[PDB]
């Protein structure tokens, strides 16, 4: 089974889809979650340390999930830290890339509880959790 | 489809258009979901699109005008529901 | 006196039962304004009652009064033979939508669905839907563009909803009329402080924010940007800030600004104030401040009254 | 206060209205 | 005033008993116009009064009154003794059929049966009916020239039955009337915009679908087009911009437009405005922009007044 | 507002009709 003192970082532009994602993640066993607005935000908390598991939307102000997906993979300390990715467009071109910049998942809104679960637990089995 | 609510809990596609209802003289609160998907074909008939651009769920709240588009369309299904 | 004050009297010198019939055959934003005006009255003189009962009656005269109740007329004669204020009431909010600034109108149609922003700018004049959709982000902005194209006419019902759902936003707005809060009004409160303060709060929001700074910055006049002003602004500038005032501030100055002044003067004035500048003793930095305060200050004046472009 | 007092408070509320109106446009 | 509101000031002074009886004798059109322009009085001054009562006594003296209603006094004199405003109506129908763009009736009939559509057709006038027949497709259209080519005449019961569902597709439209969202809209829109996000719009509708965006560029008058007017209407409008004006425009224009605009002119200026653009330093791109945008409004100004051809 | 208003109204509802549609027409 996965920690379920896991800290989560849930970056998206809209605070009712943060708060969404947040209450998911409790039914599911996860209370250590915090939220970011931005990219720039979710980079600044994430120098912080202390996160297990992110979860960011590919559209977002002053920085895109593409971009803060590249720039965790580029930092050594936080390279191996698994992000999931959820946007409102499923276009290939844009699921490849983030494939490429190493998206541990790929999650499409709208979607139900039971898919971000098995989303989750895909991730933590890839990751031996 | 009969099944525990926490499984229709679990299957509700999020966000979602929830509205509860009372069907008197019954006890009780009912509910009519609508699906974000939906609310935005409806938007879009009623301002004029054409329909060849859908618009994807960004997970944002209802606006004002679509929270009464949603008014309407409720209106009609509680008619249609009770006749 | 304006119109608004000349009608105020005339309601106030009429009666209550009057005032209150008139009041049943004005719009609601009128009644409001009217209401408002009236609750700030303390006294009317005697020109102030003689001209407006003159004027209300000239007035009286211009349109010869009749015009009997339009919605009322109209509704019993299609009632014993056989739009209206909707119809105006839409058009004034299309009026509405335009007068706006591009930012707060986009502000406020930004979180809507494409659609419904596309059939609002449809409604609107060319260039203020021109204008909202330069402040929208690619993706959005090229779909409303693209249901613009496609746009195929909305029935009447979902037209007057939304207007009606606009009009509460917007009376909403006018409820709150938020004061100016923006990076604009900081620079107006920073300018007028001292120069020790004024800095070091510059530089801490740059710390904070780089980008909130310098949008501070750009919103605010602490002189040396008068080099950036045109050559004829200027020009109208020295003529009127005193010549020892000049000499004062621009000790201070910068050599590009000190020779943009002097490039703006007479050939002999020039060789005046250089001679000035080069004779006269040290100067404390108060006293060149509050002169170029005061040079600030009238740049202000003239800028407001069109004389000066910034 | 001559005689024009009395004389307008009989005008019809409509017209009035309508100075008002017309009044508050100028501005 | 118009006839409409001499007719509206005329029924709001006659009385609603009054208005109610004069409605019962006029068509659906008539009263729906009326009212709606009823619905828009707000005063009706001693002129618009006394000016619109003297011409309607000086027109029911023009015709002398009389005219007891046709259809009622037909109507009991054939009953007494033993078509009509149905064959005025269809006569109608068939003049409104004509007036409308071919476009919009193409597109109206398109989806009709092929014999509809030709017998509709033999009923319009020659050049509408020829316009409309050019949008239709290959096939369709052959189609509905042979089935003209062999028309045998149409009972009077079905035609009347068309003309009926006409009208109502056409009081529907005209209770739509839908604004204009074509291309045409966009480019009045995008030619309003800065360079900037009217460039980046119009490569965004070209990489979502070029036609599209080359329907908005042909419908938009962006400047550097002028070079394509005739040299009348470019001499033309010469007349009516400032010489500055112009020069500052011309700045950055391309050399075959400088050219255009300097055949124009006459030799002596034209030397003088290329000494001008030789002499005078850089210009800011929006003083530019913006200098062009008035030559643009001029045009379109010309153009509305027909002294001017695009 | 002489007894030109009264005359007016005592005409044929018809010809005011008339007179109407001819005003609509030459606009």
């Amino acid at each position: 089974m996965a920690d379920k003192e896991l800290k989560f970082l849930v970056v998206d532009k809209f605070s009712t889809m943060r708060r969404i994602v947040r209450n998911l993640l409790k039914e599911l066993g996860f209370n250590n979650v915090e939220e970011a607005e931005d990219g720039v935000d979710a980079l600044n908390k994430l120098q912080a340390g202390g996160f297990g598991f992110i979860i960011s939307d590919w559209n977002m102000p002053n920085m895109d999930g593409l971009e803060l997906l590249k720039t965790i993979r580029a930092d050594s300390a936080m390279s191996a830290l698994p992000v999931l990715m959820v946007t409102a467009e499923a276009k290939k071109e844009n699921i490849i890339a983030a494939a490429q910049a190493g998206a541990s998942g790929w999650v499409v809104k709208p979607f139900t509880a039971a898919t971000l679960e098995e989303k989750l637990n895909k991730i933590f089995e890839k990751l031996g959790m | 489809r009969i099944q525990p609510y926490h499984e229709f809990a679990r299957n509700l596609p999020v966000p979602t258009n929830l509205n509860l209802i009372h069907l008197k003289p019954l006890r009780g609160t009912g509910l009519v979901v609508f699906s974000p998907s939906l609310v935005f074909i409806a938007v879009d008939n009623l301002f004029g699109g054409d329909g060849r651009f859908p618009t994807k769920v960004e997970g944002r709240e209802f606006t004002h005008t679509e929270q009464r588009v949603i008014n309407r369309m409720l209106k009609l299904a509680l008619e249609g529901y009770s006749d | 006196l304006s119109g608004t004050d000349k009608s105020v009297i005339l309601l106030m010198t009429i009666g209550e039962d009057r005032a209150a019939e008139v009041f049943k055959h004005l719009s609601t934003r009128e009644v409001q304004a009217l209401s408002t005006a009236m609750a700030n009255v303390r006294q009317i003189s005697n020109k102030q009652l003689t001209d407006v009962l003159s004027e209300f009656e000239q007035e009286a005269e211009q349109f010869a009064a009749l015009n009997i109740n339009a919605n009322e007329y109209l509704r019993s004669v299609l009632v014993k033979a056989l739009d209206i204020l909707e119809t105006r009431d839409t058009t004034s909010g299309i009026e509405t939508l335009n007068f706006m600034e591009p930012q707060s109108a986009a502000d406020l149609i930004r979180d809507e669905h494409p659609q419904i922003i596309a059939t609002i700018l449809v409604h609107l004049k060319r260039s203020q839907a021109a204008d909202i959709l330069a402040l929208f982000d690619e993706r959005l902005r090229h779909d409303v563009m693209l249901r613009i194209a496609t746009f195929g006419g909305v029935q009447p019902a979902a037209l007057a909803e939304l207007t009606e759902v606009l009009n509460g936003l917007l009376d909403g707005q006018n409820l709150k009329r938020s004061k100016m809060g923006g990076v604009r009004t900081a620079a107006e409160i920073i300018n007028l402080m001292k120069t020790q303060q004024e800095e070091a709060v510059i530089t801490a929001v740059r710390e904070f924010d780089g980008e909130l700074a310098q949008k501070i910055i750009d919103e605010m006049f602490l002189f040396e940007n008068l080099v950036d002003v045109d050559d004829r602004s200027i020009q109208r500038l020295l003529q009127e800030v005193d010549s020892e005032s000049l000499l004062i501030a621009l000790k201070g100055a910068e050599p590009p600004l000190r020779e943009k002044f002097l490039r703006n003067m007479s050939q002999r004035a020039a060789d005046i104030l250089r001679d000035d500048l080069a004779n006269r003793g040290p100067v404390r930095l108060s006293q060149v401040e509050n002169e170029q305060k005061a040079i600030l200050l009238i740049v202000r004046r003239l800028a407001e009254t069109g004389e000066m472009v910034i | 206060m001559s005689q024009r007092i009395r004389e307008m408070s009989d005008n019809d509320p409509r017209v009035v209205a309508l100075v008002i109106r017309q009044w508050m446009s100028n501005d």
